[PDB]
RNA sequence: UUAAUUCCGAUAACGAACGAGACUCUGGCAUGCUAACUAGUUACGCGACCCCGGUCGGCGUAACUUCUUAGAGGGACAAGUGGCGUUCAGCCACCCGAGAUUGAGCAAUAACAGGUCUGUGAUGCCCUUAGAUGUCCGGGGCUGCACGCGCGCUACACUGACUGGCUCAGCGUGUGCCUACCCUACGCCGGCAGGCGCGGGUAACCCGUUGAACCCCAUUCGUGAUGGGGAUCGGGGAUUGCAAUUAUUCCCCAUGAACGAGGAAUUCCCAGUAAGUGCGGGUCAUAAGCUUGCGUUGAUUAAGUCCCUGCCCUUUGUACACA
């Protein structure tokens, strides 16, 4: 018996995002070629399909800690704005990319809109997350 | 694969500038003054072009075509809110510059401030600092 | 009392009051 | 138990001064002054200035 | 005064000294590789992968810090 | 930094002086006895006697001890 | 393994400091043999408390200095593993042996000072405590391999490897014997 | 000259310009009998070792 | 029945007096108790400057002020516990009974 | 079979950890999570140094949750460490013979007295004409 | 001898009072006590998923107070032992123990021509008192820049920057008297700063399990004034306001200055301390490079002295006493 807790949580988001290329069935938006992640970062992701490794981590955040809004994965994704000369503070991340990530998980039937606000994971998606853990726990036995 | 290929452009030339081949791409098409790193990641992207290689190991017509992604911004559907001059007052464009381009649009922004005797223009004239910082204690070096 | 401060500025205004 | 009077400010003339007058046992630091000492600080206007009156 | 300049790709004869020289080290380490064959350390790392996907030096730990590897056994 | 101060050995030695009786060699015994007869106010200056108490009559025993 | 506690995976047993004097300021066997550097410490709170903290955690904490380093023992935990990795390559010996000599080996035996006859002053030689030894033999070594990293190549497991291994030897290579070697001349230049 | 192990057998007093130097009578390890006064430099415990260069040299006792 | 009464007080020897005599009372005329639960003290901390001028040594005053949240919830009819808390009042703690 | 379980707590600095000791096999879980997936990676043998010097042996028996809040990553390692420490040493005085206890527990406070005893220290509060607890601004003459 | 005119010793002194201490708050300890639907836990029934168990901050109600909360008492005293000492006062080490010196608040007699009349409707005398030194209104200035100082912030890189991923806090605060302006979850729109919608909250109840940063893991970089550093400058876009030019602030692209660890001189500091790191409170329509608090990561060195700079005492000398 295996669940996404047994398992390394650091390639468990690899080996989702290589799924979810390989379903390649996520509602993509067109500006990711250009785009930038949050305004406290200076460059764009490094990695040219960052959006299927964004949706496996939104996706393991929503199986961890259900009735989570945007405004959660903003905050939760928020790293240094280093100001040049001033002090560094904290930042958000962006509003637009988390918002279509959960949109892209819900136009696939993988989460759900539940009552008192926010995204909850669907019996589809816990059922896909844990068999996938089942193929990581395989994988590093 | 790892040994230097013939035809290695170790000194390439884009816009009558001396460009290092040595240097990845992403970071040497920067050398160009109008482009950062951040302009050059989005047209080497724009461009399907492979930034894994080095700048002396792409090939001419690969140059050619960038250079043209570069100056075209529009044509390859990059965005209005990206670019160094938007919206002038003259022709209404919103138009990306490339080397000397600035300095040309610079040179002429300077004068025509001064020109038309704006504060602004009077504070670049006399050399002081602009965007109304305390010169009590800060820029000495510039004044001897 | 529909106004319904916190306790806080209740006592402060009490405080206040008797100063 | 013991007693402190201190009036201050200008007598005799223009240099100000302060008279103390003190008799008994009287303490001064630690947690006790607070429910010990009664202290009170007031103001008495004469023709020439201000005098201070200290009631301790 | 003076100055380093590595080498971005492999001259002939530096690539020579590669495929011969490295596995006999009983230290493989990036810095090692890139001070010992006059090569930045991207080249130093690159080469090294070529090294051990090839199945020829023995690697003891890697990290995004410090990658080590070792001369293979002999028996 | 442990130098007790005119209170605790005053107090202390006044208490070996008249309740020689009930006091012994042991801290707590003596700390119950010493609460019992004297009205001390606060319970770190009552632990402090006590505590000095079970330390001189520890010498009483010994010999010429002069205060 | 309920019998024996290999550091990481280094034996601790078959260490000997061969040295009289520096044998009780030198903690490696037999009850200060622990899994990891790392510990909560309380070595501060005595005056020879601190003799008995590990010399792995006492180089793990020397090792995190100037400025933008104060407090990241993790790091130093991951540079102490990966120097004693590369030390058993370069060498083959038990790398805590190895630590134990070049520790021996950097400590002066004497030092100048200003004394007395008060009046005007004197420059005179003096001995350095056993404690005073393995304190300084561990500050050098560690600014050793420090200064040596700082702008090059050659990475801070590297460099602390470099200056163990040549320490340990007595080469008058590392920072350590070359600095112990100008402090025992002066010593003796005005003794 | 052989290097020599001297053991503290009573640390005395305090010496120096700023208090610096710990002045203690050593034991020699070597000779049954001959014991000497020795400025010492950093924290020095009642009974341990040290290393002296010279065995012979002995600092001004006050 | 299920009523609710808090006690808010800077002053903490007679909040508790005032909860042991609602305890005393409830239990005298033999109605449920839920006993005196104690929600976190909020401390009011204010710090300012001691002298009027600026041309001291930077000394700050720091001043506290404690307040203090009981609630002890009954079982009871409005009006026998309405005739036990009309009785002994003081000056330091304030009274709220809450029906709903 | 009937309750075996003894909810015991570990605590070095703010951060604390209850540590759930209970009859059955043996497996060691923080908050859903095994023990070898608990990051930070460095310290792993700081959560295995109960298990390591007591062997696998004694905690055949006992299924211990343990549940953890509070403080930082470092902290939390070493609450937890203790707390699954102590648990074992309570269930052994309850439920065992107090020799097996008193065994453990003296294996336990030779290798390491951060294993049963709380850490006492706690963050000094700051105090003015100073950027932290004793640090001062710096003095200017002239 | 002590942190101490703190004590015990010698002793024409004995007994005392103020300041030190004691005291109040604070930090660490209780599987002992009183309590909990504005805090939980354990068991349970149910529900969802993986192959009987496992996971759940998914749902719900009988026990209990371990974790959270805050009340009452307890506990620690150089008390036990081994040394040193006029054998005293006390100091050093070691067991047991949650602590073997947690940190602040308060603070004497006497003084200074120290500061404040720009805190006061504390206030003597003087000035002015209609063309006002009263007050309102609209404009600018308080920032001006060859210059010399002082407090701070960011750096000089690989013990690092960048891009992903993983993972943990504690103090607070929050809708207003005149007073207008609150803290924000959540659903759509926009790359971004933002806009619109319905909600909770006068707060252990809602923002919230406050998914903070450093750190951690995996990449790209490679000793190059470089992807270090981000000053200066150009262009566009939002928000606050009745109004931003002498850019309020914030966002997007472009520009890429010195700076390669710092002369004389000098500062702060000994344990959860220095330092790194971010989060709250003050000011606040807008708003932190400041200050005042908070936690997270967490050391090297020392348990000493009168050499340096200060201040304090005793002896001695005097023709000084507004000294």
């Amino acid at each position: 018996g295996v669940t996404v807790k047994d398992v390394n949580q650091q390639e468990f988001v690899r080996a989702l995002a290589a799924f979810l290329k390989k379903s390649g069935k996520l509602k993509v938006p067109e500006w990711v070629d250009t785009v930038k992640l949050a305004k406290h970062k200076e460059l764009a992701p490094y990695d040219e399909n960052w959006f299927y490794t964004r949706a496996a981590s939104t996706a393991r955040h929503l199986y961890l800690r259900g009735g989570a809004g945007v405004g959660s994965m903003t905050k939760i994704y928020g790293g240094r704005q280093r100001n040049g000369v001033m002090p560094s503070h904290f930042s958000r991340g962006s509003k637009s990319v988390a918002r279509r990530v959960l949109q892209a998980l819900e136009g696939l039937k993988m989460v759900e809109k539940d009552q008192d606000w926010g995204r909850k994971l669907t019996p589809q998606g816990q059922r896909d997350l844990d068999r996938i853990a089942g193929q990581v726990a395989a994988a590093k036995k | 694969s790892l040994v230097i290929p013939e035809k290695f452009q170790h000194i390439l030339r884009v816009l009558n500038t001396n460009i290092d081949g040595r240097r990845k791409i992403a970071f040497a098409i920067t050398a160009i003054k109008g482009v950062g790193r951040r302009y050059a990641h989005v047209v080497l992207r724009k461009a399907d072009i492979d930034l894994t290689k080095r700048a002396g190991e792409l090939t001419e017509d690969e140059v050619e075509r960038v250079i043209t992604i570069m100056q075209n911004p529009r044509q390859y559907k990059i965005p209005d809110w990206f670019l160094n001059r938007q919206k002038d007052v003259k022709d209404g464009k919103y138009s990306q510059v490339l080397a000397n381009g600035l300095d040309n649009k610079l040179r002429e922004d300077l004068e025509r401030l001064k020109k038309i005797r704006a504060h602004r223009g009077l504070r670049h004239f006399w050399g002081l600092r602009v965007r109304g910082q305390h010169t009590k204690t800060t820029g000495r070096r510039g004044r001897t | 009392m529909a106004v319904q401060i916190s306790k806080k500025r209740k006592f402060v205004a009490d405080g206040i009051f008797k100063a | 138990k013991g007693c402190e009077v201190v009036v201050s400010g200008k007598l005799r003339g223009q240099r100000a001064k302060s008279m103390k007058f003190v008799d008994g046992l009287m303490i001064h630091s630690g947690d006790p002054v607070n429910y010990y000492v009664d202290t009170a600080v007031r103001h008495v206007l004469l023709r020439q200035g201000v005098l201070g009156i200290k009631v301790k | 005064r003076d100055k380093l300049n590595n080498l971005v790709l492999f001259d002939k004869a530096t690539y020579d000294k590669l495929c011969k020289e490295v596995p006999n080290y009983k230290l493989i380490t990036p810095a090692v590789v890139s001070e010992r064959l006059k090569i930045r350390g991207s080249l130093a790392r690159a080469a090294l992968q070529e090294l051990l996907s090839k199945g020829l030096i023995k690697l003891v730990s890697k990290h995004r810090a410090q990658v080590i590897y070792t001369r293979n056994t002999k028996g | 930094g442990r130098v007790r101060t005119k209170t605790v050995k005053k107090a202390a030695r006044v208490i070996i002086e008249k309740y020689y009786t009930r006091l012994g060699n042991d801290f707590h015994t003596n700390k119950r006895v010493c609460e019992e007869i004297a009205i001390i106010p606060s319970k770190k200056l009552r632990n402090k006697i006590a505590g000095y108490v079970t330390h001189l009559m520890k010498r009483i025993q010994r010999g010429p001890v002069r205060g | 393994t309920p019998d024996i506690k290999l550091f990481g995976k280094w034996s601790t047993d078959d260490v000997q400091i061969n040295d009289i004097s520096l044998q009780d300021y030198i903690a490696v066997k037999e009850k200060y043999a622990k899994y990891l550097p790392h510990s909560a410490g309380r070595y501060a709170a005595k005056r020879f408390r601190k003799a008995q903290c590990p010399i792995v955690e006492r180089l793990t904490n020397s090792m995190m200095m100037h400025g933008r380093n104060n407090g990241k023992k993790l790091m130093t935990v991951r540079i102490v593993k990966h120097a004693f990795e590369i030390i058993h390559l370069l060498t083959g010996e038990n790398p805590l042996q190895v630590l134990v000599n070049a520790i021996i080996n950097s400590g002066p035996r004497e030092d100048s000072t200003r004394i007395g006859r008060a009046g005007t002053v004197r420059r005179q030689a003096v001995d350095v405590s056993p404690l005073r030894r393995v304190n300084q033999a561990i500050w050098l070594l560690c600014t050793g391999a420090r200064e040596a990293a700082f702008r090059n190549i050659k990475t801070i497991a590297e460099c602390l490897a470099d200056e163990l291994i040549n320490a340990a030897k007595g080469s008058s290579n590392s920072y350590a014997i070359k600095k112990k070697d100008e402090l025992e001349r002066v010593a003796k230049s005005n003794r | 000259q052989p290097i020599k192990l001297a053991r503290v057998t009573k640390v005395l007093g305090r010496t120096g310009s700023q208090g610096q130097c710990t002045q203690v009578r050593v034991e020699f390890m070597d000779d049954t009998s001959r014991s000497i006064i020795r400025n010492v430099k950093g924290p020095v415990r009642e009974g341990d070792v040290l290393t002296l260069l010279e065995s012979e040299r002995e600092a001004r006792r006050l | 029945h299920r009523i609710r009464i808090t006690l808010t007080s800077r002053n903490v020897k007679s909040l508790e007096k005032v909860c042991a005599d609602l305890i005393r009372g409830a239990k005298e005329k033999n109605l449920k108790v839920k006993g005196p639960v104690r929600m976190p003290t909020k401390t009011l901390r204010i710090t300012t400057r001691k002298t009027p001028c600026g041309e001291g040594s930077k000394t700050w005053d720091r001043f506290q002020m404690r307040i203090h949240k009981r609630l002890i919830d009954l079982h009871s009819p409005s009006e026998i516990v309405k005739q036990i808390t009309s009785i002994s009042i003081e000056p330091g703690v304030e009274v709220e009974v809450t029906i709903a | 079979g009937p309750l075996q379980s003894v909810q015991v707590f570990g605590r070095k600095k703010t951060a604390t950890a209850v540590a759930h000791c209970k009859r059955g096999n043996g497996l060691i879980k923080v908050n859903g999570r095994p023990l070898e997936m608990i990051e930070p990676r460095t310290l792993q043998y700081k959560l295995l140094e109960p298990v390591l010097l007591l062997g696998k042996e004694r905690f055949a028996g006992v299924d211990i949750r343990v549940r953890v809040k509070g403080g930082g990553h470092v902290a939390q390692i070493y609450a937890i460490r203790q707390s699954i420490s102590k648990a074992l040493v309570a269930y052994y005085q309850k439920y065992v013979d107090e020799a097996s206890k008193k065994e453990i527990k003296d294996i336990l406070i030779q290798y390491d007295r951060t294993l049963l005893v709380a850490d006492p220290r706690r963050c000094e509060s700051k105090k003015f004409g100073g950027p932290g607890a004793r640090a001062r601004y710096q003095k200017s003459y002239r």
